[PDB]
């Protein structure tokens, strides 16, 4: 019913990071967890996501980059997010749904975690 | 203002209604998510669950008529379900444990479930004025227990896990008995004939040995569907030979094919109007989010607020013909919400399953909470037997029916679920409409052969 996100930052273009989704009370292992990201400006949009049973769902500009994977153990939801590029700059959540769906807007997702950071630097080291 | 042993059976009743109900609300998730059956798998072994739950329901009767006691056979029925429900909270350490789990919970609800009802109806003189209250009473008492599992068992099963939602099923069913026990000087007059002689340990080690068997039977046919098919469609294509070789009959028989597509249509709740539900509903009603699993508890509610309004508020066939009627919008209401109500991302608003649980419930109150009461103004044992065989084929097409909805696991999009909900829930109701005009048609013909 709370969702903890971590593992925000601060990345070069290129780079990686990994959040992750935590729930507290319940088991996230019934719910459809879904990735939203709101960068300066626009709304929420859908990212990425697992539902309860291994079914993904990507938006198409991070398809091949990003990854969703579920550790049912230790009751967690994972984003991987490879070959980062400054356009990934935006607050991150994860959204929770009961059952097999990921509907792609914020309004059939009943929780939400609080938001992490992600900035993706055009920095390159000078040659 | 009814004799006080009215009032151990209301609370025995709504506390095993209680556990039953806690299965039943989350039994089909149960198998999807905790032991990785296919939607398919699931709808069709529910389908067989309920099946025995509710085709043996006549071997209680006649254990409580003729051989234990009524008031026995009450408290022998819930030791054995609340066994089984504790089992079936065991069967999550070991899980080869859950089809005889399930069948303890068949047995036991087919030892149990006639014995409250014949218990209370010797409560009261023979004609009583009290008594149509009092079943009405007995009915809400059920929907109670229904209503209060069916809403919190799949949030306990999210909160804290199976083993504790199964866990306190059992306890449902150890209050029951504690309530019986503690009340038991309140109902030493009342019985059947069985209940005032001495118990027979001939006829108690019958009982305990042919239960036995009976859950080894269960287990098997609940892990083989394919044959508890065959067995119900020899056992029914008999039952029809011997009814036909052998006219105020023809009109219980007519009367129990319509009931047969009412339970048809009963079982899509816990199935596929359920995974309905999760995938092309909003979680969210009047501001509060909810498990969409305790959407099945629209039923018993609308039953609690609708049985006193209807029973303060044609005769035999035609208030069948309106309950089929009910049953269709029912389904033809969910079939519009989908295909003209949805959002972009396909998901419906719940004040459309509302609508649609309270068609079904209607439909309920007039056609099987009315059913065997005026069967019974028909005819009588056998046709108890038959009554409940036939509500079992019911659950076993139900199962078969709810298939047709089945989704992959993977699939994710709403969009891609919405059409099949809707097209085959457009299809039972259209189906249902066709059956409610000939029951309409029939009617004249039916209410004659009353005569
Ligand atoms: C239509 C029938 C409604 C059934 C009524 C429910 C009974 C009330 C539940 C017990 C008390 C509320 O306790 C809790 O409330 C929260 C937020 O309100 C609800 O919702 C929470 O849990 C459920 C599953 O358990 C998730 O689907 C949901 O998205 C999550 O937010 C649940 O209903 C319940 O877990
Ligand atoms: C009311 C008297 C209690 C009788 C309980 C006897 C149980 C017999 C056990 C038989 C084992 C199969
Ligand atoms: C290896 C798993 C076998 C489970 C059998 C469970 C039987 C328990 C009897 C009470
Ligand atoms: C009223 C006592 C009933 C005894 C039934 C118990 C059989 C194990
Ligand atoms: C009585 C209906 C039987 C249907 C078998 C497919």
């Amino acid at each position: 019913v709370q969702l903890v996100e971590s593992g925000g930052g601060l990345v070069q273009a290129g780079g990686s990071l990994r959040l992750s989704c935590a729930a507290s009370g319940p088991t996230l292992s019934n719910y459809a967890v879904g990735w939203f990201r709101q960068a300066p400006g626009k709304e929420r949009e859908f990212v990425a996501g697992i539902n309860w049973s291994s079914g993904l769902r990507y938006k198409d500009v991070v398809k091949g980059r990003f990854t969703v994977s579920r550790d049912n153990v230790k009751d967690t939801v994972y984003l991987q997010m490879n070959s980062l590029k400054p356009e990934d700059t935006a607050v991150y959540y994860c959204a929770a749904r009961f059952g097999g769906m990921l509907p792609l807007q914020p309004s059939g997702y009943a929780n939400w975690g609080q938001g992490t950071q992600v900035t993706v630097s055009s920095h390159h080291h000078h040659h | 203002q009814q004799p006080r042993p009215f009032f151990m059976i209301f609370f025995v009743e709504l506390w095993e209604r209680f556990g039953y109900y806690g299965v039943q609300g989350v039994l089909a998730v149960f198998f999807v998510k905790q032991l990785g059956f296919s939607q398919e798998q699931a709808f069709v072994t529910f389908g067989a669950f309920a099946a025995l739950v509710y085709g043996l329901i006549s071997i209680g009767g006649y254990v409580g008529d003729h051989l234990l006691g009524t008031k026995r056979t009450i408290v022998l029925g819930a030791l054995v379900l609340a066994i089984g429900y504790f089992m079936t909270g065991m069967s999550l350490l070991k899980p080869d444990l859950i089809f005889i789990a399930l069948g303890t919970i068949a047995v036991g609800n087919g030892l149990f479930k006639a014995n409250p009802a014949s218990l209370l109806s010797k409560c009261y003189p023979p004609k009583d004025p009290r008594l149509d209250g009092a079943f009405t009473l007995f009915y809400m008492s059920i929907n109670i227990g229904s209503l209060i599992a069916l809403s919190l068992a799949p949030v306990i099963a999210d909160r804290f896990g199976y083993s504790v939602t199964y866990n306190l099923c059992g306890a449902g069913l150890i209050i029951a008995l504690l309530v019986y026990i503690a009340c038991r000087g309140m109902v030493k007059d009342i019985g059947s004939e069985p209940d005032f002689r001495p118990m027979s340990f001939s006829k108690l080690l019958y009982v305990l040995l042919g239960s036995v068997v009976m859950i080894f039977v269960c287990a098997w046919l609940m892990h083989n569907v394919e044959v508890a098919n065959l067995v119900l469609i020899v056992l029914s294509i008999v039952v029809t030979i011997i009814f036909f070789r052998q006219n105020k009959m023809f009109v219980a028989f007519v009367l129990m094919l319509e009931a047969v597509v009412f339970y048809i249509l009963y079982a899509q709740m816990p199935t596929s109007l359920n995974f309905f539900a999760i995938n092309n509903v909003h979680h969210e009603i009047l501001g509060f989010s909810i498990n969409p699993v305790s959407f099945q508890a629209l039923n018993p509610f609308w039953v609690v607020l609708a049985s006193p309004i209807l029973a303060g508020i044609l005769s035999m066939p035609m208030k069948f013909t309106l309950g089929m009627f009910m049953c269709s919008l029912g389904f033809l209401t969910a079939a519009a919400a989908g295909m003209w109500f949805a959002d972009a991302q396909g998901l419906t608003s719940p004040w459309f399953i509302v609508l649609v649980y309270l068609f079904q419930s209607l439909g309920e109150l007039f056609i099987s909470a009315l059913g065997l009461a005026m069967i019974a103004a028909l005819v009588m044992g056998f046709i108890l037997g038959m009554w409940f065989l036939t509500q079992a084929a019911a659950f076993l097409l139900g199962g078969y029916v709810a298939t047709f909805t089945a989704v992959p696991d993977n699939i994710t999009d709403p969009l891609e679920t919405l059409p099949v909900y809707t097209n085959v829930f457009g299809k039972i109701g259209l189906v249902t409409l066709g059956v409610a005009v000939v029951m309409l048609l029939m009617v004249p013909w039916l209410k004659r052969m009353i005569a």
